[PDB]
């Protein structure tokens, strides 16, 4: 039936989605060594949307794991978890892409290129016929920018009527590590807008607001930043894995929030969030999950709703629920932050419900929405990719790679009128 | 026609006449040779001496530039070797048609031809007397061939200018 | 004699048990 | 596989060379005779029975030196033709360095570089030890810079030099050696990191608590640098920052790749058994002017790039809450055309001190390398003392007598005197 | 019944040949002393393929172990499974050719020839009515290439409509080793094309490469190689000697892939073939099967399919598996990849099914197919070939013994008329 | 069975022969009375009961040397008329040694050559060792050459020269002997190895860093170079690559059997101990025109065919790997007519040391064997020597007082100089 071939793409990618199968494993009741225990048969009827039987009883993850430098592959098959996907959906480079775009796109990325076509239409063709494809990287990197987009490229043309999904971090405003932060992102920007079909985008930024704010975690590492993503790729994904009173496949999400096929950017909620201490405090249903979720403390982007206008918004709930506070509960957050909500589209706002909760928590809901919020974020790469360009600075390291000076310029037009589609909105 | 730009029309035509994957192993092989000790340091100076007078740019690019552009034969280097010499390539079959400087450049190429070691000078002596007995190694002849372009080149240049 | 020896192919050509 | 490859030219760069071989060899386990009572490949080739050999060269014109490696303790650790000498001192002197009596000894050298470093591919680059005062530091040590240009054209090439400090000079005619080196590692190295003698005495001095240092003493701390440098091509960290990566961030014009260096805490028993040594703690001290490693105030310059190898149990938490600190200070400043400017990368592994050194145990520490438009000074002071005896052809008998004509002294000239143009343009 | 006769020629087909009869004695329980274990019907139900009874319940196979050295027979014989053969089988050589097809075809092979002929017709005339001979052997060497094809041509005139198969292992492009590589290979194959029914090609550095990238090897030697040649020739002849819903045999092959007597050169390729991580964490199926199947990097030969049409093809399936999924897997890699098959011919493929799997595996295949992408192997030995011969290279440890320049004409001018009717037909 | 006839004339041939059967005694374990405390029949003979016996002569016209080694350590190991002996001289003449005094003693060489050749059918051929700067191993060498030829004429007659090497040839009339000598041999020699003294000391100088070898540590490397080709007639190996192998896929035409040789690693204990001595990196080893044996130079000369014998733990995917990196690596070029080039064996069982000598333990050994057109300089230079030798009759009296005319010094260079353009029309 259905089944979501997952790509990997980069240091982070391979970080991120290292956890990604550590809670669809959990989800699913699933050994390490491939082995199901759980004795629920409402696990294992929808198994093959993310494994596959493996003649041995085990199942192999659909994750295609991919990198330009041996080094971090090391690392996720060392860990826990990490033995689970098969060694030759691993694909490698030697030298390792130095966070440059044109060197993972053009000169030691093609090569490699051609390994990674043969493993994902190895598991593509396998199945009868699969719903789509998600990706996850980075876009201030080299390796996952700069190479993992020439997948999402060429996978489109090879695949145009499936859809893709991609989960990327982006450049942050305050803390900007890995320097050659804007000319990664408005050029992976480029290629991403005509060559995806939904981009949910992630900032490490607003990942630790919600650890502090929220979560209240004095000490956050890498790993619980990428707990609180995969939590919510999880909830992106319940209905094709578990049944509900009104299910979602993800093309509903597609059809849904897109008004315009240019413009599908969108920022990512995940609730409950709540701190360890206060857990036993406070009371779980539906109006403390929807006040939750429209909040800019709990949204993982650098921008701020308020500061836009919501085009079309969706909500996945999970757990065992009332239909009922599924419609009033988010449709009073309509009418009360009228002002919020775009004019020239009534009842903005799509509700699903997923009858199978998360473990640990009887009720969730996962935020997906388009907003004109995001604006400022793209204002925000675009005139530090002018401020670099209008100085020819590290330019070289770009176009020595076989690169000219094109690829930035329409980039940056492309950009900007990215901006005027949004900006004309509000 | 003087005779020092007819020195210019013939030593093009030997580089011409050089087989283009034959030249490309050979320059390759003085830059990355060891044995005897004159050989780099022949390719150096000579090499870098072909692109300082035929860009007119007293500037220097690394190495492994000058050396690709020294052999493909559709690149600027062998444009401008063609008209400093009376010619013009023209790329079809790149059949070539006989066609009828800043002070600064003109230092950097004197200075380091007088670096040339006392081999490299005096096999270039011998060569051009032992080419007439002839009528009358193949590597190596490969950057001795590159001289005759640049003595014709530079001795026609300050012929011109006083 | 030892110019064929092939200990891990007659055992990659059946269902290794680690 | 990755492997680095250690060239090691001149006095400096033997001694300095002693001191990271040393630890080295301690860090990762090894004996001095070789064996370990899998990631040390990058510094250690197997040989046989459980046995490890460096990835080194070392290179003086002169066997007062090397010989004395061959006499001393690590004689069994180094390959004897790794270590190549010799006869005739270079005598401070450029031109014989590079012209005279350098040519008998870089068929040797590049030999043996090709024959260590095609034993495995996936090369990551050439991390290079030579004093540009000295004369086979300057001299030899361009020799090998177009050899290593022309044989290996697209391999990273690290360059560490030690340049003559202002005041501190200890030899003569070192304004026209460095002068004549800068002229031609411009055009044949990647990345130059900056390292003057006096800016690790005074760091001896206030930090060590230490009046009367060696070089020896000196060469730790170099080596503390380099440790902290290749530390995640050794080791696993969180972010993982190799030296591909220095070039891609620190260079933004191929011209302007000089940059300076720091290293903090720099601390003995008697102070780390009271500071509290946070990550804001000593990152701040690594941004202290009076902390750089190359005798250059960075309050008299605008920042250009920045790179930190922070080192320990460094969460990424508090990196980030760092670099917002030195963000906001105002007193440092960055150039308007690079508003994101900072590269960081965390290993997990502690820093190693090494028993009867003067150092301490420290849990967590910074390694600080950074490109600004204050290394204009230092070529300027430089360009002083150049002129000075320059105007009447002092010291010049001694340069011209060996093969090389009057016109270098020029060129050498016009080329910093178009690197300060350089740094200025780029600055506004 | 029908009995297949083996032949070793050269030191290459008796290391190759020593771990066939190892293989089919494993296949048929059969110890290395001769006397059977594995108290099961299925094994000794059909023996005489293969083995003769001695009167003392041991079975001799039906091999003529030949050669013009004692340096591999000795080797043989002293290793594991290497007793089983009868003594008199083995025809020694003293004088040994020095890697000349000339001092092999003609000096000394003069003299061997009939006292290896006088054991095959003795192992020949032995049974009732014999199938065929299959011999194996390198086109690269002298005893072999020479001398071994000098058996060849005497077999197929006292023996004419029986089937001779051939395995042949050709000299390399890229590793050349034993230097008079062409010339022993154009003179082999102009005399090969006239007297064989079934050639396949195997060559060691498409070996290497399955020994590297897909069985992930860090020490491979020669018995790993001889046994992927040897697992290969096992599942061609599974349906002779055990039951099946689909049979197959040499002359039923023979029919299915020659549709002009001039073309006999086939890929053999061997499914599944899994490293040690990998082997547990694969679904062992039909579709996979033929997906691993259908591919270059499992063909033991140096020539990619993809740069030719796929003119006939087959695959012996074994094991217990559906013969629905056989031959609907066969529609759709015609239906799919459409523009890599011939067009005059509908259904260019065949399939059987032996429902004795290999030992160790619960479903294998083997591929033989004949295709006009291999006409690449018979042009680079042929400007091989011409490279020497243009000025006269070599020529003097050839001509002094017996043979002259004009059918040393006649060997390129039967080479290129072989690649023109492959080029008539793509 | 298999056999091979190892004939040693010269001085140079007797002190040869002692290294190359003092090591074979060591490699299948005979002491020197010939005991035991079916792999030796190539060398040695079954002689009644546990006594074995080497197929070697001694022919030499100097008493001083093979009847001292009938009275020494192996005087016993030797049937009394394998050790020949002359009574007096050639004394650097070709004509005393193949005219007058040579006359007498070939005559008893063929009685004990007839006498060891009817031991067993399946001989492969003979193995000459003979100096040609000298008279005894020239004069004497021609002679027992054509008398090989019209007797056993289609055997494999090996010989291994010591050639006179360029600049150091410790005689004065060496040109005369050397143009004579191949005046025979290219007529007689099947197949002609290169060797000379020059290019054997000073791999002695920088690979087992001897600083004054004497002629018996060249014997060992000499030893050690037979004992690694003639290894896969005696031991099973995965590629046995036979004597009759050798000149088919090494001859591509039948006047030019001349190849150079290279042994390698050559390594003492400092410097087997600090590498992996990997295929790839003793195959590297091999090539470079340094540890060629017979100082010439294949960096102006263009490859025809280049046999490689391996012994040692030897993988042959390995070896496939780096005989590609090494046609890829192109400062070695093969000629355009030949694309193939190589003629690999594999042999299992590393070569045992020889204690007290200069090497030490090694696991994987290469010998090469390898035909070029940079033969050419090797010839060319004894013509010019030779050319001012005969212009104006020096040292001729002596010559044509002994029995041959003037005259046929003159189609001795024509023959020679048919040689030198015979290199010249190949490589083209
Ligand atoms: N930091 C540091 N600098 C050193 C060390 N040894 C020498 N130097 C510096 O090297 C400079 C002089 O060059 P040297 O390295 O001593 O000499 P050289 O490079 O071998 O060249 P020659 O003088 O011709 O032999 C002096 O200014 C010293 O400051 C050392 O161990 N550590
Ligand atoms: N490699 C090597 N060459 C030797 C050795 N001994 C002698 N030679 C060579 O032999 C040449 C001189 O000939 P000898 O062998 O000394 O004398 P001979 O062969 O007995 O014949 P005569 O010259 O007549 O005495 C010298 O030029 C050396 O090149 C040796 O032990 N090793
Ligand atoms: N959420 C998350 N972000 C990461 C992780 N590792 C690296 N990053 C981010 O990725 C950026 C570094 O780029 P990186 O992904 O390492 O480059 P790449 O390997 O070429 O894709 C940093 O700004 C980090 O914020 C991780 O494990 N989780
Ligand atoms: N696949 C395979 N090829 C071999 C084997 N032995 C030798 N060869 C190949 O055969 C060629 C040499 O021919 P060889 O058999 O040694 O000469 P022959 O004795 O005259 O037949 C080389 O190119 C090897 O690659 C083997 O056991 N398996
Ligand atoms: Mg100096
Ligand atoms: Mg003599």
């Amino acid at each position: 039936m259905r089944e979501i071939v997952h790509v990997q793409g980069g240091q982070c990618g391979n970080q991120i989605g290292a956890k990604f199968w550590e809670v669809i494993s959990d989800e699913h009741g699933i050994d390490p060594t491939g082995t199901y225990c759980g004795d629920s048969d409402l696990q294992l009827e929808r198994i093959n949307v993310f494994y596959n039987e493996a003649t041995g009883g085990r199942f192999v993850p659909r994750a295609i794991l991919m990198d330009l430098e041996p080094g971090t592959m090391d690392s996720v098959r060392a860990g826990p978890f990490g033995q689970l996907f098969r060694p030759d959906n691993f694909v490698f480079g030697q030298t390792g892409a130095g966070n440059n775009w044109a060197k993972g796109h053009y000169t030691e990325g093609a090569e490699l290129i051609d390994s990674v076509l043969d493993v994902v239409r190895k598991e593509a063709e396998g199945c009868d016929c699969l719903q789509g494809f998600q990706i996850t990287h980075s876009l201030g990197g080299g390796t996952g920018s700069g190479m993992g987009t020439l997948l999402i490229s060429k996978v489109r043309e090879e695949y145009p009527d499936r859809i893709m999904e991609t989960f990327s971090v982006f450049p942050s405003p305050k803390v900007s590590d890995t320097v050659v932060e804007p000319y990664n992102a408005t050029l992976s920007v480029h290629q991403l807008v005509e060559n995806a079909d939904e981009v949910q985008v992630i900032d490490n930024e607003a990942l630790y607001d919600i650890c502090f704010r929220t979560l209240k975690l004095t000490t956050p590492t890498y790993g619980d930043l990428n707990h609180l993503v995969s939590a919510a790729m999880s909830g992106v994904t319940c209905c094709l894995r578990f049944p509900g009173q009104l299910n979602s496949d993800l093309r509903k999400l597609a059809v849904n929030l897109i008004p315009f096929p240019r413009l599908h950017f969108f920022l990512i909620g995940f609730a409950p969030l709540t701190s360890r201490g206060s857990q036993q405090y406070r009371a779980l249903s539906v109006p403390e999950l929807t006040q939750q979720m429209f909040d800019a403390k709990n949204m993982m982007c650098a921008s701020d709703p308020r500061h836009g206008r919501y085009l079309t918004a969706s909500a996945m709930f999970r757990g065992r629920m009332s239909t009922k506070e599924v419609d009033e509960q988010m449709l009073n957050v309509q009418n009360k932050n009228s002002s919020y909500f775009v004019e020239w589209i009534p009842n903005n706002m799509k509700s699903s419900v997923c009858d199978i909760p998360p473990k640990g928590l009887k009720m969730s809901v996962t935020f997906v929405g388009n907003s004109t919020a995001i604006q400022e974020m793209f204002k925000r790469v675009s005139d530090q990719f002018t401020a670099m360009f209008r100085r020819k600075a590290f330019l070289h390291w770009y176009t020595g790679e076989g690169m000219d000076e094109m690829e930035f310029t329409e980039a940056e037009s492309n950009m900007n009128d990215l901006v005027s589609e949004y900006q004309q909105y509000q | 026609e003087p005779p020092s730009f007819r020195r210019l029309r013939h030593s093009f035509l030997k580089l011409w006449n050089y087989n283009e994957a034959q030249f490309k192993a050979a320059l390759y092989r003085h830059a990355f040779s060891s044995f005897p000790a004159y050989n780099y340091d022949t390719t150096a100076i000579l090499c870098r001496c072909i692109y300082q007078l035929c860009a007119d740019a007293t500037s220097a690019l690394p190495l492994n530039s000058i050396l690709m552009l020294l052999t493909d034969r559709q690149s600027y280097l062998w444009r401008r070797m063609a008209r400093l010499s009376g010619y013009v390539i023209c790329s079809f079959i790149q059949r070539v048609v006989p066609i009828p400087i800043r002070g600064a450049v003109l230092e950097s190429i004197e200075l380091k031809l007088a670096k040339l070691s006392e081999e490299f000078i005096d096999e270039f002596v011998l060569y051009g007397r032992q080419q007439g007995l002839l009528l009358q190694p193949e590597d190596r002849y490969v950057l001795m061939d590159l001289y005759e372009w640049l003595a014709a080149a530079m001795t026609f240049s300050q012929k011109c200018i006083k | 004699n030892r110019r064929n020896w092939s200990e891990n192919i007659e055992s990659l050509l059946r269902q290794a048990t680690p | 596989m990755r492997e680095v490859i250690s060239i090691h030219v001149g006095q400096a760069g033997i001694q300095i060379g002693n001191a990271c071989w040393e630890l080295f060899c301690l860090e990762h386990g090894i004996q001095p005779d070789g064996q370990m009572p899998d990631a040390f490949n990058t510094f250690f080739s197997e040989t046989g029975a459980g046995k490890h050999v460096p990835r080194c060269v070392f290179l003086d014109l002169e066997p007062t030196v090397v010989d004395e490696v061959r006499t001393g303790t690590y004689r069994h650790l180094f390959h004897p033709e790794q270590l190549i000498s010799g006869k005739e001192d270079a005598a401070n002197n450029f031109a014989r360095g590079h012209y005279t009596i350098g040519k008998e000894i870089v068929d040797l050298s590049l030999d043996r570089i090709r024959k260590l470093a095609d034993n495995c591919t996936g090369l990551q680059g050439f991390l290079m030890f030579n004093a540009v005062g000295g004369g086979t530091g300057s001299g030899l040590g361009c020799l090998l810079l177009e050899r290593l240009s022309v044989d290996y054209g697209k391999k990273s090439k690290l360059n560490f030099c030690s340049w003559p400090s202002p005041q501190v000079s200890t030899a003569v005619v070192e304004p026209y050696n460095s002068v004549l080196s800068t002229h031609s590692l411009l055009e044949h190295t990647d990345v130059a990191v900056m390292l003057d003698n006096e800016a690790i005495y005074d760091i001896c001095r206030r930090n060590l608590d230490i009046e009367r240092p060696t070089y020896t003493n000196l060469n730790r701390l170099i080596a503390q640098v380099i440790s902290s440098l290749t530390a995640s091509l050794r080791f696993d960290g969180a972010l993982n920052v190799d030296v591909t990566e220095f070039q891609t961030n620190l260079v933004p014009y191929p011209r302007i790749h000089f940059m300076l260096s720091s290293y903090a805490p720099i601390i003995s028993a008697e102070k780390a058994y009271h500071e509290q040594l946070s990550v804001a703690e000593i990152t701040n001290s690594a941004f202290e002017p009076a902390s750089m490693m190359a005798k250059c105030d960075p309050r008299h310059g605008k920042y250009m790039a920045c790179c930190l190898m922070y080192r320990g149990d460094v969460v990424p938490k508090d990196v980030n809450a760092a670099v917002a600190t030195i963000k906001t200070k105002r007193t440092i400043q960055f150039v308007d055309w690079c508003p994101t400017g900072f590269k960081c990368g965390i290993n997990y592994q502690p820093p190693t001190v090494v028993p009867g050194g003067d150092l301490a145990k420290v849990m967590r520490a910074v390694c600080m390398i950074s490109n600004s438009t204050a290394i204009a000074e230092v070529f300027s002071r430089m360009d002083h003392k150049f002129d000075l005896m320059y105007a009447k052809r002092a010291f010049v008998h001694w340069y011209v007598g060996e093969g090389m004509e009057e016109g270098e002294f020029s060129e050498a000239r016009e080329d910093l005197a178009a690197l300060e143009k350089d740094y200025e343009e780029v600055g506004i």
